[PDB]
């Protein structure tokens, strides 16, 4: 289990819209419109989206560019 | 559903009501009672309101969902979902315009005062007993003239024309439409400019405000009278058919049927042109029916058909507890939740929790079904239920698979603070008990004695993400109240670690040299060396001294095996020194503190877990127990007891002879018994503490004992010195019911045996204690509820307001020493401006910087004493606070994030800890330093003393390196020894004064001359013989004799020749008005020396905190000065003596009444400063705020609350109290004019926005100067801006009517409004959502 | 004791209280304040509508879970809409604004 989200909050310092972007990503992941960019280790889609956020691949702007594309 | 905000309320116009309505309900029938099909227009009609059952017509021709717009040819009902029958409204067209009961009969009658005509008259008019002449043209009669029958008759016969009068709501509407708003408003403004009298000016200002509210909102008065009346959807007032041909109906059905009946009868009577009397009666009857519908109870209380119970009107459904809001959105039972008993489970990780199989299956049932169907193990859902009720291996595998990362919420019944709910990852276990991680118990206040815990499951995805990010246990290690760690090891862990680190003089493996910890473990685990034995070990510590690089330093330290074994866990960054000591509770706590501050979160978590495991393991290996011989009775107890008994016997016998009162004997016995108790306690502690005299190789030695009970005491695991005393010493003195202390103490202890009396006494004690705790808890709960209620809406909205204002914060040095240092007091606050070294142009801190540990450390090496820091109270932001003014402090370390609701966290942090709260002759410098006098003006006399002539004189202490250690307040008349500059040795007497005596000191010499000092009228000469004793008494205002009440005796100080000698440097003729109780001992005939004595002048805890927060005037307030300058007396003896403060510069006319009993501390001819004490006693916050201003009152509140809280040793950060105070003073009162009504209580927010407007306008205004007001939290909360939040709990009818008439607009801005409306709170995760909607307006 | 879903009460459609009948835990006002101290807005949202009182909401959430997706569909609580109709039933114009 991912015991700390400290690096994800260091990516976006509000610590609140972090939850929103991670929820949007994990909702695009659960209802299978999209695919994970990280090799999953039997995590559920919430911890997958946090693991993706902490690695710098996804934020709000990447979501907006990919959605309009 | 639209995404909205800003809920608007106003009078409904008849055309808008026509807009909402879908049809007219013409007949009152509902259903045929024979065939249960509904009738035509009726009250229940399918073609108007909707189909009764989903997607199927009445006659049963069309039943399929395939049809969605077809309208059955037989029954004209369209096929749609029956839910629409729940929202469609109807309407009834009334023939006679009818009044709205709420806007007329509501206690402040808005029709009444709008027309400036009393309510009695309106009632007189409405019931048709008398007429009123409304605009009777060019005759001799006014507009609110009451007319009798035959006076109306003779008027009509005389005046055929130019006579217009009418009756009822139509007449009232006529009066309202023809009223000229602006002409009356301007006339009223002129009148107010001409009129000066309190009550009429108040009624006029209320009325003008009402008119203004109408002219801005745009509501026209005529809408208060109803013409069309809407009718509620049928399903909300159902008419259900009971089994057995009978029907059950809501009362609204009865009221609607009666209203429709009476309306139709009135229609026919109108069509028949019936006489006026009958139509008037019918219109009245329709009034009762309608107003009973709207609000039943303001009339003859129209009861229902054949039931004697009063029927429920609309207002009853809305208003009141049982109806709606107060109960509807307040405290419900939720789903997917369970509850059970908690258990230890040490093997768990900090971020996990043991969950029973069966509970997990029950909770996650629907997840199980979904996943089972996804995997194809089950064709359909019923097969999933059958497979779950068999419970095959596949079910447990799927349950295991779904559970991996899904977090659950744990809650414990009294959720005092936000750490009462936390999320954990579950691990499936056998059994029916929940397993809870030990470290978090302290946070929950959980105990394993039958306490139970509740477990909730977050359903939606956003909830899951929120739980894992914000609420998870590992993310909450710091308490939101104060910064210190919460998860510190509690009792077993600390005991084990204590055992591990303590060393022994001689053991197995003394003095061998080890190459590292690994062979230390080899040695200990193989039994070739004792777990604690002094040894030389080579160790490599790491230090990140560079920019994040670790440098290995490797050397030989002298330690124990145990300390090395412990060192194995310790993360890289920490110095070895940390573990080298005894390692008790405090040591472990500060270890965790340093580990967190240096390394960060994750290493701290893992290190805490490691500490737990090793502590538990080695505590178990230790084998610590408690035997009867472990508590050693001190050998010299019996002697002490016999001696104290002999002493009490001697004092009692010497009492029976009668040389000492009973009270004195009581005091003596109590004090000697206390001394004996302290003696025995100290002897027992000496015996037990260091008694192990064990031998090394040769001679012997002694060391800190290994007595198991002593280790439990010293480690801080359990027990304090007091309980050790209670076990092995005498258990001290006891208190009887009233609080008085029994003369004979309890000499026995629990190791020995008590006897009946002593036991009985302790029983009383324990009973009283427990009852106290009970009532304390009740009072706490009540206090915290008020706090959280009042401060809920405050949210951090802006990043930085950009103000330069701030409060100068100093370390509070109460008397002897520095109770609380600066560093902790300033940590995490941003600075208001750069502070300079003791040498100018040496900037130490740039403009606003967050003061983290490094800056704080920097400040201690230098000598900064006081720092101006931005405070929340002075923050400039409108409708919330800015991040910078607040600071950092959180469960996390960084500056506050925009959006967090700090009000609620502050209220909880101040409330929850509130459940464990129940001579001065000479100054003595404690530490060697220079003495410095502040705020004083002394005059050296002949004796060579620095005579103190100021009542507000302070004596602080500068140390070697420029810091104020000690501070004392030196009163007027205290003999001084050392002046300024002198270095004072340790504990040397620097000042002297009489404790129960304040002498009045003369500055010059000469003969005492009597002025207005007449003998007999106001003073009574009782004088003694030659030696110069007297009893001349200059009495105070209360105690002055009956003849000398107004005659004020005075003493002018003249010299031997006669001329009044003048005070040095000033020309003032010294005319000393002798104050109250001026005992003139030295009679006339003795050359006065400089310093002759002229006049001798002789709760806490929860209720105190609640009282500070409710701002209650403490019945004896001290009095202050407004301006400086010569005070003077005035018109004498009216029953309260008058004092008029005369400013040397400013205007005179400030009079203050003074009761007779009050004694004055200042002389008439004295130089007062503003806000100096005039009478002694507790000051009410209002005066301090008004005179000294905001920062003074906020400092006052913070110091008195923080005193109570620290007295119990509970640490709370000041920011929360500051936030509360800021919420307290939201309101101001206008003193100047220009845009307001010159006196209205208005919130500071509206004042700030209007001043910003005015001063932005180039012409603008002179501008509105204001004065702050302080309101108590209960009333202050009651004065809530939001109409929704007000309606949430007070009289609903009143606020709803007020907001409806005022056209008020609610942006909801708060927590409770958003809850009520069922949308996302604007705090935290939903802030962004709302932020999005704010971006959504005025965008593309 | 634990419950996932079960019988609800007659008049106010909240789950029964008790142990004999399944019965849910009492989410009191103090717990609301605790959650509010955190930024937990969505948890409160489900707690107020989807978890207890909203009939259509609870069945929709059941169906969504059964389908193997874990989302939810937001909006104004119907009880709130009922409130609008009841206040509007008086002579009071209360409008849902838009921008
Ligand atoms: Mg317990
Ligand atoms: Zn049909
Ligand atoms: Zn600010």
């Amino acid at each position: 289990a991912r015991v700390t989200v400290q690096d994800a909050v260091e990516k976006i310092g509000n610590r609140f819209d972090l939850v929103l972007v991670a929820a949007r990503r994990a909702r695009q992941m659960q209802v299978g419109g999209k695919d994970p960019l990280v090799p999953e280790e039997n995590d559920k889609t919430t911890v997958i989206a946090l693991r993706e956020i902490e690695e710098g691949l996804i934020n709000n702007q990447i979501l907006d560019v990919r959605e309009r594309q | 559903t639209e995404e909205f905000d800003a809920i608007k309320i106003a009078l409904a116009s008849p055309d808008m009501i026509r807009s909402w309505s879908f049809g007219e309900v013409k007949k009152p029938e509902t259903i045929n009672y024979r065939t249960f099909k509904p009738e035509r227009d009726g009250l229940f009609c399918a073609r108007i309101f909707g189909p009764v059952k989903d997607y199927e017509c009445l006659c049963g021709k069309y039943k399929r969902l395939k049809h969605r717009g077809v309208i059955c040819e037989k029954c004209g009902v369209e096929v749609t979902q029956t839910k629409v029958r729940r929202e469609r409204m109807g309407h009834i067209e009334l023939a006679s315009p009818t009044a709205h009961i709420w806007f007329l009969k509501s206690l402040p009658s808005r029709i009444g005062l709008l027309l400036d005509m009393p309510l009695r008259d309106i009632e007189r008019v409405l019931y048709f007993e008398s007429y009123v002449v409304i605009e009777g043209g060019m005759t001799n009669l006014e507009r609110q003239q009451i007319l009798t029958e035959e006076q109306y008759l003779d008027a009509l016969e005389e005046f055929g024309d130019e006579f217009d009068a009418k009756m009822g709501a139509e007449a009232i509407q006529a009066l309202l439409k023809s009223m000229d708003l602006e002409q009356e408003c301007e006339q009223l403004r002129e009148e107010l400019n001409e009129t000066n009298s309190e009550t009429k000016r108040k009624k006029l200002t209320k009325r003008i405000k009402l008119l203004e509210a109408f002219v801005q909102s745009g509501n026209k008065p005529e809408w208060m009278i109803l013409t069309v009346l809407p009718v509620l959807p049928p399903d909300l007032r159902p008419l259900v058919p009971l089994d057995g041909g009978r029907f059950a109906t809501s009362d609204l059905n009865d009221l609607y049927r009666r209203v429709i009946n009476r309306n139709n009868r009135l229609k026919r009577l109108l069509d028949l042109a019936a006489p006026d009397i009958i139509v008037r009666n019918e219109k009245r009857m329709l009034q009762e029916a309608v107003d009973a519908l709207l609000d039943n109870g303001r009339r003859g209380r129209a009861i229902t058909g054949s039931n004697k119970r009063p029927l429920k009107s609309l207002a009853d459904m809305i208003k009141g507890k049982q109806g709606r809001f107060r109960q509807n959105l307040l405290g419900k039972r939720v789903d997917y939740s369970g509850r059970s008993v908690i258990t230890v489970g040490p093997y768990l990780r900090l971020h996990q929790c043991g969950l029973p199989k069966k509970m997990a299956l029950e909770l996650f049932k629907p997840f199980i079904y979904g996943k089972l169907e996804l995997r194809g193990l089950a064709t359909t859902i019923k097969a999933a239920k059958k497979m779950v009720e068999r419970e095959e291996a596949v079910v447990w595998d799927i349950l295991d698979e779904v559970i991996r990362e899904h977090p659950v919420l744990l809650n414990r019944a009294p959720t005092l603070h936000r750490l009462g709910i936390q999320a954990f990852e579950p691990v499936l276990i056998e059994g029916k008990a929940i397993q809870l991680h030990p470290l978090v118990c302290a946070a929950y206040n959980a105990d394993f004695d039958g306490d139970q815990m509740a477990v909730h499951v977050p359903l939606t995805l956003e909830a899951q993400l929120e739980a894992r990010a914000l609420m998870m246990s590992t993310n909450n290690i710091l308490s939101p109240a104060n910064g210190e760690p919460i998860i510190v090891p509690s009792q077993d862990v600390v005991l084990g670690l204590y055992y591990m680190t303590r060393d022994c003089v001689n053991a197995k493996g003394e003095g061998m040299v080890l190459t590292g910890p690994k062979e230390a473990e080899r040695l200990y685990r193989s039994g070739l060396a004792s777990l604690h034995a002094r040894v030389k070990v080579r160790i490599t510590e790491y230090e990140k001294d560079a920019n994040g690089e670790l440098v290995a330093k490797t050397s030989l330290k002298d330690t124990t095996v145990g300390r090395a074994i412990l060192w194995m866990i310790v993360p890289k960054g920490l110095p070895y020194s940390i573990v080298n000591q005894a390692l008790g509770k405090k040591a472990i706590s500060k270890m965790l503190n340093t580990c967190y501050r240096i390394l960060g979160l994750k290493p701290t978590v893992i290190f805490a877990d490691q500490i737990m495991y090793t502590g538990f393991a080695y505590a178990a290996r230790s084998g610590a127990s408690v035997g009867i011989d472990d508590m050693v009775i001190p050998e010299k107890k019996h002697e002490i007891i016999s001696e104290a008994e002999a002493e009490v016997a001697e004092i009692q016998e010497q009492f029976q002879s009668g040389l000492v009162t009973a009270g004195e004997r009581y005091n003596k016995v109590i004090d000697i018994w206390a001394a004996a108790n302290d003696r025995v306690s100290k002897a027992m502690m000496d015996n037990l503490q260091t008694e192990t005299v064990i031998n090394r190789d040769g001679q012997e030695e002694k060391q800190v004992s290994f007595n198991s009970i002593y280790m439990m005491a010293d480690s801080g695991a359990r027990g304090s010195a007091a309980q050790i005393r209670q076990l092995a010493g005498m258990r001290g003195l006891m208190a009887k019911p009233d609080g008085s202390i029994i003369e004979t103490p309890i000499t026995a202890n629990f190791r020995e045996g008590l006897n009946v009396l002593q036991y009985f006494i302790s029983t009383h004690g324990a009973r009283k204690g427990l009852a106290d705790t009970a009532l304390k808890t009740a009072n706490s709960g009540y206090l915290t509820r008020r706090l959280v209620d009042v401060a809920q809406d405050l949210v951090v909205t802006e990043d930085d307001c950009g103000t330069h204002e701030g409060i100068m914060m100093t370390p509070v040095i109460e008397g002897g020493d520095v109770k609380e240092p600066l560093r902790d007091r300033v940590l995490g606050r941003v600075t208001a401006e750069d502070v300079l070294k003791p040498g100018t142009a040496d900037i130490l801190v740039p403009r606003n910087t967050l003061l983290h540990e490094q800056w704080c450390d920097l400040l201690e090496e230098n000598s900064v004493d006081a720092v101006k820091v931005r405070s929340v109270v002075s923050c400039d932001t409108d409708f919330g606070v800015c991040a910078h003014c607040y600071g950092r402090d959180l469960a996390r370390g960084h500056i506050i994030n925009k959006g967090e609701a700090i009000g609620v966290i502050a209220a909880q942090s101040i409330g929850e800890p509130g459940t464990q709260l129940t001579a001065e002759s000479s100054i003595q410098v404690k530490n060697k330093g220079s003495i410095k006098l502040s705020n004083v003006k002394s005059v050296v006399n002949s004796s060579g003393k620095l005579v103190i002539t100021s009542r507000n004189t302070e004596l602080k202490l500068i140390d070697e390196f420029g810091r104020t250690k000690e501070s004392y307040k030196v009163p007027y008349g205290a003999v001084l020894a050392k002046g300024d500059g002198e270095q004072v040795a340790g504990g040397e007497t620097v000042a002297n004064w009489d404790p129960h005596t304040m002498p009045v000191i003369t500055e010059v010499s000469g003969f005492v001359r009597f002025t207005d000092m007449i003998d007999g009228q106001t003073i009574t000469r009782q004088t003694d013989e030659l030696t110069g004793l007297s009893s001349l008494v200059v009495l105070d205002s209360a105690e002055r004799t009956a003849g000398g009440k107004d005659l004020r005796p005075a003493l002018k100080i003249v010299d031997a020749q006669g001329n009044d000698v003048l005070i040095p440097g000033t020309d003032m003729p010294a005319q000393y008005f002798l104050p109250g109780k001026a005992i003139v001992q030295l009679e006339d005939g003795v050359q006065i020396s400089s310093g002759d004595t002229l006049a001798r002048i002789p709760t806490g805890g929860l209720p105190r905190v609640a009282d500070l927060f409710e701002a209650r005037r403490p019945k004896e307030p001290a009095i202050l000065a407004e301006i400086s300058g010569i005070v003077s007396f005035g018109k004498e003896t009216k029953g309260k003596r008058r004092l008029v403060i005369t400013p040397v510069d400013g205007s005179d006319p400030y009079e203050e009444m003074i009761p007779k009993w009050r004694q004055l501390n200042v002389f008439e001819g004295e130089r007062v400063e503003r806000g100096d004490v005039i009478s002694d006693g507790p000051e009410a916050p209002h005066d301090i705020l008004r005179l000294r201003g905001v920062h003074a009152v906020t400092r006052y509140i913070v110091n008195e609350v923080q005193d109570v809280y620290r007295l119990q040793g509970v640490k709370i950060n000041d920011k929360h109290i500051e936030v509360i105070v800021r919420q307290m003073l939201r309101k101001a009162t206008i003193v100047n004019a220009g845009s307001s009504d010159f006196l209205e209580g208005e919130q500071v927010e509206y004042s700030r926005v209007k001043i910003a407007n005015r001063e932005l306008e180039a012409n603008g205004k002179v501008g509105a100067t204001y004065s702050r007001d302080l309101l108590g939290i209960t009333k202050a909360s009651l004065a809530t801006e939001s109409f929704i939040s007000a309606a949430s709990f007070q009289e609903t009818t009143r606020v709803l009517t007020e907001a409806a008439v005022a056209g008020k607009r609610d942006e909801l801005r708060g927590l409770k409004e958003n809850v009520i409306v069922g949308r996302l709170i604007p705090a935290g995760t939903g802030y962004a959502y709302h932020q999005d909607r704010m971006r959504r307006r005025a965008a593309g | 004791h634990a419950r996932s879903t079960g019988s609800y009460s007659l008049v106010t459609q909240q789950p029964l209280g008790g142990k004999a009948q399944f019965g849910g835990q009492r989410f009191g006002e103090m717990e609301v304040w605790a959650l509010e101290a955190y930024g937990a807005a969505y948890t409160l949202q489900e707690m107020l509508t989807v978890k207890s009182d909203d009939v259509n909401g609870r069945t929709k959430m059941y169906k969504n879970i059964v389908d193997g997706n874990h989302q939810m569909e937001p909006g104004m609580p119907e009880s709130f809409n009922v409130l609008l109709k009841e206040i509007r039933s008086l002579g009071i114009n209360i409008e849902l604004e838009d921008e």
